[PDB]
């Protein structure tokens, strides 16, 4: 178990840690985050009580490092930082647990909801799409946009997530335009998956982090992401097994954790509605399409 | 973006574009099997492809044998198409090539998107107009090369005729949009217009009679009624 400390909390702030979430007034005395299970990865974030703009927060995986907070009063915001000193570190924690001024990561032991929705995700893939190599942990925010949106404006703060574009050369083979464009399975598995991913498991991390990046800051390019990658798979006729029945887990907990009154933005009806009722894999998604259909049977 | 009423004059400006109607591209006859089903025999069919500026127009002739074991042939025409509209384009030279392609049915967007990915600076374009193309079967010249043919052919024709000594082209497009619109709606009586007097003749290298200017504005006097009535005879008005 590990711990994220805080020096002080000075404005008044929704936390979360995962999918779970407290309240903090204007200087309530609280100091951090403890229980934190290891070998996963975490997202701390944060959206300040005055100013419900910006959901921020900070991708981290505890055995990288020593990560604590501290609200920066000049640019107004909660800052993730790295503790190089070990035992200067291990006091703090020590003395702030002795005082009980942590909340506990509150898992449930039943409960395997984060490990589903992060099965795949990996720190070194997440460092790779959110570059900033001189810190262990990555910044994300509501705001932020992709690679791919800003084709269509500052790098430095952008998701480099991968490009898919279903009418684009890499997509359709010379020759096989009508096959390639009809079935994707071709940029599925020989373009994206041997060639760019190298393997389903580094496609599914993008695809999670993608969607954990649209359901905790609402960040649309993450959502548009998140949808084009399930859309190449359900387009494709030629699916791995072993990725059609691992899909169908990873999308019913994504499903399964979403807010009930965020589906009308967070969820594409083109998308959902070919993916379960037209696409080639209309009848792989079993999980998936019955938890889609008793809980937003009006999307479809 | 899309093409409609409001920017028509485009049309006639100094970019090269074509239109593309893929309505007559997959033709059917539907019969009865011995066991009494049904089935559909295919005829010979073609892209129709069109410049309103100059009147040309690519007539690339679909042979039925096309369609030999292939399936969801509605699908499969609208690619077959758009294919084809690619192999035009690449044969042009550079300086002929479209700026733009309009296509007349909507469903020609991605097929033909996706065939020119080569060329990204190659405008495809829907448009809000019914434009009447799919009459071009109404002409007896088109339709006699398209049923005649024995294997994949493109012929070459000026849909204007010479008319573009005499007229703008918005004017020929007007005048060519009226003729097919009549030819639609009630093709037998359109084709008794334009043959009635028979001291006006078809040159051999044209489609249409050789009419004065005197006789167009009868004839097309004589379109305009027809196009009414027809929506009279049809909704009773
Ligand atoms: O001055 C650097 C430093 C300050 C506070 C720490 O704990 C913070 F989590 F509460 C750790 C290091």
């Amino acid at each position: 178990m590990n711990t994220v400390p805080f020096t002080s909390a000075p404005i008044e702030v929704t936390i979360g840690i995962d999918q779970y979430s407290f309240n903090v007034k204007e200087n309530q005395p609280f100091h951090g985050i403890k229980d934190i299970p290891i070998g996963h990865v975490h997202v701390i974030h944060f959206q300040h009580a005055d100013n419900s703009s910006m959901r921020y927060g900070y991708w981290f995986d505890c055995r990288m490092g020593n990560f604590y907070i501290q609200y920066d009063p000049k640019d107004g915001l909660y800052k993730m930082m790295e503790e190089r000193d070990g035992a200067k570190f291990e006091n703090i924690v020590h003395n702030f647990k002795e005082r009980q001024m942590m909340v506990s990561y509150p898992k449930i032991d039943e409960d395997d909801t984060w490990y589903n929705l992060t099965e795949f995700v990996q720190m070194d893939k997440i460092r790779k799409i959110v570059r900033k190599d001189e810190n262990q942990f990555s910044y994300v925010d509501s705001s932020m946009t992709t690679v791919q949106e800003n084709e269509l404006s500052d790098p430095a703060h952008s998701l480099n997530y991968t490009v898919i574009n279903f009418k684009s050369r890499e997509a359709i083979r010379p020759g096989h335009e009508m096959e390639d464009f009809l079935d994707k399975s071709y940029y599925l598995n020989t373009v994206m998956l041997q060639g760019i991913f190298k393997n389903s498991s580094n496609y599914f991390g993008e695809l999670q982090f993608a969607f954990l990046n649209a359901m905790f800051f609402g960040n649309y390019g993450s959502s548009l992401q998140w949808h084009a990658m399930i859309e190449l798979i359900c387009s494709s006729a030629t699916v791995p097994k072993h990725m059609l029945d691992k899909l169908d887990e990873i999308l019913y907990y994504q499903i399964k954790t979403l807010p009930e009154q965020y589906s009308d933005i967070l969820l594409n009806e083109r998308v959902w509605n070919i993916c379960l009722y037209s696409s080639f894999q209309k009848n792989s998604l079993h999980n998936t399409e019955k938890i889609m259909e008793n809980k937003y049977p009006e999307l479809l | 973006g899309a093409m409609n009423s409001s920017n028509y004059a485009e049309l006639f400006n100094n970019d090269i574009k074509l239109f593309v109607d893929d309505t007559n591209v997959y033709r059917v006859t539907v019969h009865k099997t011995f066991e009494g089903n049904v089935a559909t025999k295919a005829i010979n069919g073609c892209i129709f492809t069109l410049n309103p500026k100059t009147g040309h127009l690519f007539l690339k002739i679909i042979h039925t044998s096309v369609w030999a074991g292939q399936k969801r042939l509605s699908q499969l025409a609208k690619w077959k198409t758009a294919e084809e509209v690619s192999a035009l384009v690449r044969s042009l030279p550079k300086e002929e090539q479209p700026k733009q392609i309009i296509v007349t049915r909507k469903a020609m967007l991605d097929p033909l998107e996706v065939h020119m990915l080569d060329f990204p600076n190659i405008a495809i374009r829907p448009t809000e107009l019914r434009l009447p193309f799919s009459a071009a079967m109404s002409i007896d010249k088109l339709s006699d090369v398209v049923m005649k043919a024995t294997e994949p052919q493109m012929v070459l024709f000026n849909i204007y005729d010479d008319w573009l000594d005499r007229i703008s082209s918005y004017t020929a497009f007007s005048r060519l949009t009226l003729l097919l619109r009549a030819l639609k709606t009630n093709e037998e009586s359109a084709k008794m217009i334009l043959l009635s007097d028979p001291t006006i003749t078809i040159k051999s290298y044209h489609l249409w009679p050789s009419f004065t200017d005197e006789q167009w504005i009868t004839i097309e006097s004589q379109m305009r009624d027809l196009i009414l009535t027809e929506y009279g005879r049809k909704y009773n008005v």
